[PDB]
């Protein structure tokens, strides 16, 4: 069903936001038993395929539910466990449809902004290879930012400006130079 | 006047009262997901350095 | 038109020298490529997507360039086993 | 007629010719370079793998 999976979906955006306002959750931890992170990150693959349609309002719920887990201390440890980074790779993602474009990048680039700030210096090593293996977009964009839908394009691109800045500093990329 | 004047079917006003309420779920959906990252990142980021954090790569990068 | 240009001819300049150097010495800079893609992921993304009046056919042809860059760096990598 | 019309001076005649030759010295050498860059391009392309390379990202990609 298409209208099922999409409810069901952001359902468990409400479950979990919830259960933090009651450092962990049983929520979350239930959803590792079940091997649902697990078949969750596979999907991630060949996203492009997927991205007012159905699949897309579909995708949103599904990047916006890994967003949080990103943000409890305990979902680094889970999430980092199911090797999302060469799930994004394999799929090669990296004036209103240039818009939903920068939609899924700002999407992608919370999940593993949030991820690396998340546990600490364990994850700093895989932030820099992101950076360094796909050098160059990033500085384009932030370069951009320094009616209706020229705005809102905009606004993604400070968005999406400002997520890549927050792994930086995050990840200590200037030492390395 | 009446018997029709740019109206519909009660079969097509049902589904049409369920799309909307649908698309009008969805959006508030988004709308609440949006505003709570939002309220992250603004608590995330009023702790401290909230312009060096731009300005060491403004330094660094071509302005 | 003509800053815009401007600026994809320095990614493009980075990305080739960096494109080049992993596919030279062979699976010894690899490990690295796949860390610049992932690190930097979603950038690249918005390029290979672009591609697919004098100086828009030179801003368009920086993209084709930019983007086949990439390209070739993901194939010799192997980034795509990775997933 | 005579004696200036549009003309230059001699001390800018001889420094407009040798920013022209410098000019055209950088113009020639980024040509060579970017032609050298196609050629190498070209040359380790044209052995396998022309349209597959795309291809395979086309298909792993959203298109």
């Amino acid at each position: 069903d298409t209208t099922c999976q999409t409810a069901a979906m952001i359902l468990l955006n409400a479950l979990v936001h919830t259960s933090r306002a009651s450092v962990d959750c049983p929520i979350i931890d239930a959803l590792n038993r079940l091997n649902f992170i697990g078949v969750l990150v596979d999907s991630l693959k060949e996203i492009l395929n997927e991205w007012a349609s159905p699949s897309q309002q579909y995708t949103s719920a599904k990047l916006a539910l890994l967003l949080q887990l990103c943000q409890t201390r305990q979902g680094a440890k889970y999430v980092l466990q199911a090797n999302l980074f060469r799930a994004l790779e394999q799929s090669g993602v990296f004036v209103v449809a240039l818009e939903r474009h920068y939609a899924l990048l700002v999407a992608l680039a919370r999940v593993v902004g949030a991820a690396v700030t998340a546990r600490g210096a364990h994850n700093i090593v895989q932030g820099r290879k992101f950076l360094t293996q796909h050098r160059g977009l990033v500085v384009h964009v932030l370069k951009k930012n320094a009616i209706l839908a020229q705005q809102a394009l905009e606004e993604r691109i400070e968005e999406l400006a400002e997520a890549f800045m927050l792994l930086i500093t995050a990840t200590g990329f200037l030492e390395y130079e | 006047s009446g018997t029709g004047l740019g109206e519909v079917d009660v079969d097509t006003y049902l589904s049409n009262l369920q799309t909307k309420t649908t698309l009008s779920m969805i959006a508030d959906g988004l709308e609440r997901s949006a505003r709570d990252f939002d309220a992250f990142l603004e608590e995330n980021v009023t702790l401290e350095w909230e312009a060096q954090r731009k300005r060491i790569y403004q330094h660094f990068g071509i302005k």
